[PDB]
């Protein structure tokens, strides 16, 4: 996350780091939307111009985190995974189009302060809360500068990291990138003049985009962190997974 | 991954020169050389191999995560408290190498016990 | 607030879903919330 703070403890308990065991590693963020099931970007854990197709025993969840690196006994879960499920459309060779994974875990976890679910958006809700300027929330433990000059190391955040950003209308969206854009996408960042910054960066991808609404006082998961052009430029904007778009393939996969 | 500009393809443009670049292929996953003519285009278009990778290839990414302290969390043989409970918990056995199970009671015993077997893996058989 | 997945096989928890134990639960607002409250007044 780039142009964000330090998290409070327990301020995204729905958050989840999705970790490589062998050579351990972040390799994305992800969601809690039950006690059994996790949402996180298909590029998390398929992309073969990388050779990259992660299968369970690859993969860890780690839910209830604050530290990146802390092991943090008695407050974070660990656990394995049941299943995995990419969208059967997901458009990896051309613009990340549909990038959506449900991640079945092994057992349901217990839930705490620091482990809660995070809510789905029903029509209404998408239809009330995703208005151009309306800010939602990005967290994650990735990058907090795109470039560094001597180590990636230098751009580490040592806690969750979290940034507010406001929605961007299409036409907007459109004119910042040379790349496809569809209606499973939606864009959000500060305009260069409106004196603010802020994006998602490498290693924040599959993470939540949630907003807090005003009907209900419940946090919506209405994006999943998906791609961009670098990092916090002037000129454009991060791109999110449509959530509610795609919320009959969410339901298709649970039932 | 993030960037989307490395699923780009190549594009040489309109004009005449012959300016080798760079560009991110995704049938090969390979950074490749192209031939630019020097206005127009595209993002992918690296003047070095390596300012292609860094844009494009599998990044560079740390690994610091930290595991249990060894002698409090690692090393101690199982123990199952003073309680009359039957929990299945997870140990690091010194001897065996292994993450092993062994029966909890409920209350006491030391930090050498865990919920899940891929838990203790984590934090016991790393350094 | 009315939950939309069938729990047998989604599991627990979307009844209570996104009200965090440490902010809604016990009424103490975040650091930024109010931010995002504000965003809707500005935004369309
Ligand atoms: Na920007």
């Amino acid at each position: 996350i780039v142009e964000g703070q330090d998290a409070e403890v327990g301020l995204s308990p729905w958050q989840v780091m999705l970790f490589r065991k062998s050579p351990q590693e972040l390799l994305c963020g992800a969601s809690l939307i039950s006690d059994r099931w996790v949402l996180t970007a298909a590029h998390c854990l398929l992309y073969p111009p990388w050779d990259k197709n992660f299968t369970v025993d690859d993969l860890l969840v780690r839910i209830g985190k604050h530290s990146r690196t802390r092991y943090e006994r008695k407050v974070e879960k660990i656990s394995m995974l049941d299943k995995i499920y990419i969208h059967p459309r997901y458009n990896w060779k051309e613009n990340l189009d549909r990038d959506i994974a449900l991640l079945k875990l092994k057992r349901p976890i217990e839930l705490s302060d620091y482990i809660h679910p995070v809510c789905l958006p029903d029509k209404q809700t998408a239809a009330k809360l995703l208005h151009a300027g309306f800010k939602g929330r990005v967290t994650g433990w990735g990058n907090r500068r795109e470039t560094w000059t001597t180590s990636v190391a230098e751009v580490q955040p040592s806690v969750l990291q979290v940034v507010n950003l406001p929605l961007v209308e299409r036409p907007v969206c459109k004119a910042s990138t040379r790349i496809r854009i569809t209606d499973n996408m939606f864009c959000a960042g500060y305009k260069p003049g409106e004196g603010k910054r802020g994006d998602a960066c490498e290693g924040d991808s599959g993470g939540p985009f949630v907003m807090k609404s005003p009907y209900n006082n419940r946090w919506y998961q209405m994006g999943i962190v998906s791609w961009g052009e670098g990092c916090d430029r002037d000129g454009k904007y991060g791109f999110y997974t449509h959530v509610f778009r795609l919320k009959k393939w969410i339901q298709k996969v649970i039932d | 991954q993030r960037n989307g500009f490395c699923r780009l393809p190549a594009d040489e443009g309109i004009c005449k020169a012959l300016i080798p670049r760079f560009y991110f292929n995704t049938e090969t996953g390979k950074c490749t050389m192209f031939s630019y003519g020097g206005c127009g285009g595209n993002e992918n278009n690296f003047e070095t191999i390596e300012e292609c990778q860094k844009a494009c290839g599998a990044p560079e990414r740390v690994n610091d995560f930290e595991s249990a302290d060894f002698k409090t969390g690692c090393e101690p043989a199982a123990d199952s408290g003073s309680c009359a409970g039957q929990l299945e918990r997870w140990f690091y056995n010194v001897q065996s190498g292994e993450c092993e199970t062994f029966v909890y009671g409920g209350c006491g015993g030391n930090d050498n016990n865990y919920e899940s077997e891929e838990e203790c893996e984590l934090v016991c058989k790393n350094m | 607030f009315q939950p939309f997945f069938n729990e047998k096989t989604f599991g627990a928890g979307e009844a209570d879903c996104g009200l965090r134990p440490l902010f809604e639960k016990k009424q103490v607002q975040d650091q930024t919330e109010k931010e995002l409250f504000e965003s809707y007044i500005e935004g369309r």
